[PDB]
């Protein structure tokens, strides 16, 4: 809301005034928490339970291969 | 800050002749175009006449009903402008208004409304 | 333009900080032990700095109660196989986005933290009402200023960092700034020259100086709100605006870019267009519904977007911003008539209006002073003949005594 | 190279146009009442505008229809909880890009607009028939150059703009231009320089011009078609072209780039490759069955694709491009060893061929001027010492007046 | 397809002649809509399977309008 | 910083080239027949070259075998699902990508088929080690390149990265401006070391990227890309223990805009406070430690957290590690600011020594030619009498008598 | 490891000595296979039949959407 905006013919500019600030001064770290549980006659429905908790093993193994390399830049 | 003052009206025999001077003070009146419109009592408004900026070619356009008779002008050395009504008919009873013409864009010979 | 002068720094340095705080032994057992009640908590590390916590999936309460004790097995409702999907599914994704970006992802995706999930931390972080409405009304902005680092996962728990902005300047004035080259309009070829302000960018007032963001593309704009970052910003002075009402003044050395490079181009700025025809380039501003209404002149111009909504240069069309605000011409002379094409250094960069200045007094030294030695070529003299007798100079030439 | 010499533009400002004139009370309505019958309509807003409508989904029709009748209450289908959640996946994964990306996505994702739906907006779109078919045969590229803005969510109905590409020019030829540098080959360390053609880019016939695009990585090649964006390019006369055939034409003044830094690198182009060797830099040509087939010698060379598979500068490999056409190897004498490296300037970003030729015949004039007269003119005569006596010139030497 | 290129010595240059133009000129803008239904609240008071998972799914939908209308409450 | 000296190459020529040779009649079939039996397969293709072959998905089998029957219970709903919906966010991903996707994805990939990959790939223990505990960065090295789908299956190219250097070792310079401290504005000049980035010791010589945010670091290890690299003798690492060694000229950039900022190190900060902006360095238990005097300096991150310039807050990475601080004279007080070239990007140690001298050249010899040139006597006036010499001027000689 | 770092304060700069290498010096080609099965049509209105129907018909679209893709390398 109201907003202007000024041209200078003398250099070849354009300032539009009228904003307001926002800036990004600094950080803050929050800690996010998912717990696991330890895992270690087919029927009809057992494959397809069996296969997700294989999806469920695949992705904290991953995750464990994941953190393995702790992050750096 | 921005204002346009019209002045110079009156009273005036049928016949003869007034002119009124526009004053303009708020920006800048060089770059600008200026135009005139009236409105006689009871009835509506009618545009009666425009000049187009210096750097345009200073064109005077007018309505058929005052072309003629009617002469507009523009002093830029002191941001005035005039209106020279001659042969004034007694139609001519209103009340004159000076208006600034608002181009298409920043500068341009095509112009959208009466901003002023 | 400027973005060479900037720093170089560490995004995620803080929040990996607090990840290798996380590595150490008894660490994550405080956590678990806090979230082992309520889903959300507050924690202070080993070192004393306090950071949320936050449990957003149990799959332990899930597989090892709702799932466990049907692992001779039987499934006998299919209710709960689609049920375990949509709890692992989160998990699925999560681990595909870390696997994807090497365990730091940005922005932060709805599934490493939802809308529920980041306004409660918004809710609860240690900052003021203002700073939590700024972050709880422009959460697709808090998601593009985030990080997501991956962590550990030890003891039943999986752990990933959330590095959440800190917006520490709030509601001061800002301006954006855009330039384009301002050359002459000569007609003869490669005879031009061209001079083009270089401080553009985003300029916002703090701490009684002003945070300059040559690179515009970074900052986000929603509304009349500007996100920048100060990782990339210049901390210059105040007298850096003086430069837009007064390039020539004494207080602040205005930076400028010479050339010789007359192309023709145009800056969409956020209330119009700035246009710079040059050659026998064809620019023009149309309206939408009657059609062309300008036909730039050779030379640098200005076109609000009030009744304008298409400005061409060339070949390139470029549809104006429709946003509303008024716009102001300053009448001017363009300074590059000010300007001797003789003397006018073509090649500079990172230059400035003194700089400039300067590099023009030292030719006028050197065309002035040394090279008007020309002057003294053929205004001196030769040696006389060595003969007999004496010669006096006549006219041009050594002749002799006989006028005597 | 050249991309400083380009503006700046609003991409979605049109979207963003007819967005804003959505807000606008009744439009919503307007389109609502459109598209109660079929599924797409076009409609014309209160600015005259037309645009296509497009209904994608309908979850109105669905939730209050099939969904809510069952809403004691129980479900007694299965099917139908997971035909819900087919339904509702779509708007699940619009929300996450849109909430991701602020409300702005590119390139176009499926879940946005699916290719039936894409390709039913190009068949209706008002266009002539050969861009349907360049459309159509080029979804990938389209949703490459188009954005996705969300607009407005009002009056039970949800609504984006997509902005799609128009490509008003098409078919006409274009062409790469690759360049390297072209440095000297002394043994001496610092007494090579290099000179570097910047004209490198994507040009392409264009309304009686060309149209330039410096940053080729931003222009997308499909078989022997070049996506490009105007946006990013400049209108050049057609007389740029010369600059390949005669680089010092009188008609335009070729944009070069000066240096000393003698470094060896390579340039992949689109049938064959650019080696410029210099130094002890070992750079090979080799072919994967029978080996090394050239040595290079120092310089800039070049090897068509015909044949060869690798080439390695230092150690770097590149793989050449194994398109099928025919590569062109035109002599020349380099034309860096038309140059003196004592007036040679070699600090020079954005010159040109002229540019670099005034500052030569400016050294050179320095030069002409200071060492052919001071040696022509040091032979001149000094004068006796003042001492109110008029001396005469005899034998090299000042005698005084001795007549009587 | 019948694609040249050519390299110049002289400037250590080479163009590849022989391809199709496709320039990008213009915009066009199309409106896709959705139309979403007025779901008050889910009133029903069952905790049976089939419902616990249909709940949760229009809670999905719920709030992933919710946040459509945070985001619409634009410019790059 | 120095990224324009690099040269410009085509990412997957090479896979491009395996890509068209599946466009043969009967290639895509010698494929099929070896992967009719196993999962897995090496194939040598009509040009000789071998590559290897996995079938990641079998709908044939499933579509044909387990789904067709029926269409000649609501489990085999749920179970054709879970099989097909990776072909479709395959689709999409080449949908948008144009058929060439990077990093690969786990919808293209997995990561158990990715290390089946690289445990048979041909070539040594160590790189297998390598490139199975870092799987995260092998595919963000990687391309996938949609080929062809050819009666009646599809096929795609997944173009992995080979690492034929491993364990040599590798710095990093950081670099900042380094200007004078005086008090007026203009005064001032500055100069910048443009060679910033990564080095790895390379067969003899240095492989130098110039651009670091392309280099991936995973602890100690630094996955570079040798096609955006150059070659540079070994002897460029003097430039860091000996700026004005004669064997190597060091790259610097010069200028005078005199602006302070920071580059945050691998383990600690530099800073380059000049002007009135006020700089420190502070622990976030003690507060401020340091208020940086103009010039630049350094703080390791040895018991510092964060460094604040101006109205920037930089964290420090708090790797573990010792930082020294090697003392010496900063260079650009060793130039005269009235003769310095302030104009110069690709500019070296030499080439500022030069137009040094060239600068210097011009004014000693201009004042050796024209200091005095103006010790010799000039032309007498062109008239029609004769001027004899007097004094400093040309006297008529008429005058005797 | 073992991670150094030295501070030039003649040049002002910083070298972080004490990395290993891992070039990527060249690169290596592997075809991956999708087997598909040639349906021409769904030839076949319950509950169940709808959503196999519409599944098969999203597999169809798809192969058809990468046979549009492959028509360009
Ligand atoms: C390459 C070259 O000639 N450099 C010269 C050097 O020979 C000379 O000694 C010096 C003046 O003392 O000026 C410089
Ligand atoms: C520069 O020019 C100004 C005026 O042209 C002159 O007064 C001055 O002496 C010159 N030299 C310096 C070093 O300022």
């Amino acid at each position: 809301q109201n907003i202007t905006e000024e041209f200078y013919q003398s250099t070849c500019s354009a300032v539009s005034k009228g904003y307001l600030s926002a800036l990004r001064t600094g950080w803050y770290t929050s800690v996010i928490t998912i717990e696991l549980s330890n895992i270690k006659g087919t029927d009809a429905k057992v494959k397809l339970i069996k296969q997700e908790l294989d999806k469920y093993k695949n992705a904290v193994t991953e995750l464990q291969l994941l953190m393995q390399s702790t992050p750096a830049t | 800050e921005v204002q346009l003052v019209e002045s110079g009206g009156g009273l005036v025999r049928p016949g003869r002749s007034l002119r009124l001077s526009c004053t303009v003070s708020g920006f800048s009146f060089d770059d600008s175009a200026m135009s005139w419109v009236r409105q006689a009592p009871g009835k509506g408004l009618e545009w009666i006449s425009f000049i187009k900026s210096k750097t345009y070619g200073g064109t005077k356009e007018y309505a058929a009903s005052v072309k003629g008779r009617f002469t507009i002008s523009r002093d830029d050395s002191k941001n005035i402008a005039y209106l020279q009504m001659n042969s004034l008919k007694t139609e001519d009873t209103a009340v004159y208004y000076c208006t600034r013409g608002a181009p298409y864009g920043g500068n341009s010979d095509y112009y959208y409304g009466l901003d002023v | 333009f400027l973005g060479f002068l900037l720093g170089v720094g560490s995004a995620i340095a803080s929040g990996v900080a607090v990840c290798k705080v996380l590595h150490l032994e008894g660490e994550v057992n405080k956590i678990k032990s806090a979230l082992l009640s309520t889903n959300k908590a507050v924690v202070s590390l080993s070192n004393g700095v306090s950071v949320l916590t936050f449990k957003v999936l149990d799959l332990k309460n899930y597989i090892d109660k709702q799932l466990l004790p049907i692992l001779s097995c039987s499934i006998s409702n299919i209710e709960t196989v689609i049920e375990f999907q949509q709890k692992n599914n989160r998990l699925l994704e999560i681990t595909r986005e870390f696997s994807v970006n090497a365990g730091v992802t940005t922005p932060v995706s709805t599934y490493m933290l939802t809308n529920s999930e980041l306004l409660s931390l918004i809710n609860d972080m240690p900052i003021t009402n203002d700073q939590k409405k700024l972050m709880s009304n422009n959460v697709q902005i808090v998601r593009q200023q985030s990080y997501s680092i991956m962590c550990i996962i030890k003891e039943e728990v999986l752990a990933y960092v959330v590095q959440l902005p800190l917006y520490g300047v709030i509601d001061t004035p800002c301006w954006k700034l855009h330039t384009s080259p301002l050359c002459t309009t000569n007609t003869k070829e490669g005879s031009n020259i061209c001079l083009t302000r270089t401080d553009r960018g985003w300029y916002c007032d703090n701490a009684g100086s002003v945070s300059f963001f040559p690179q515009a593309e970074t900052c986000k704009v929603q509304s009349n709100r500007v996100f920048c970052d100060t990782m990339n910003s210049l901390t210059l002075p105040s007298e850096v605006n003086l430069c837009n009402v007064d390039i020539f003044n004494p207080k602040y050395d205005c930076k400028i870019m010479t050339s010789k490079t007359d192309v023709s181009s145009s800056v969409i700025t956020s209330l119009g267009a700035i246009v710079s025809c040059y050659g026998k380039t064809k620019c023009t501003a149309s309206n939408k519904n009657r059609g062309i209404i300008k036909t730039f002149s050779n030379g640098c111009d200005y076109v609000s977007n009030k009744g304008v909504d298409t400005v061409s240069v060339g070949n390139t069309l470029y549809y104006v911003n429709k946003q509303e605000g008024k716009s102001l011409y300053v009448k001017g002379e363009p300074i590059i008539n000010f300007y001797d094409p003789l003397v006018f250094p073509s090649d500079e960069f990172d230059a400035s209006i003194s700089q400039v200045n300067e590099k023009i007094n030292q030719s006028l030294a050197f065309i002035r002073k040394s090279d008007e030695l020309l002057s003294a070529i053929g205004g001196y003299i030769p040696e006389a003949p060595r003969d007999g007798q004496a010669y006096v100079r006549k006219d041009g030439e050594w002749v002799l005594l006989s006028t005597f």
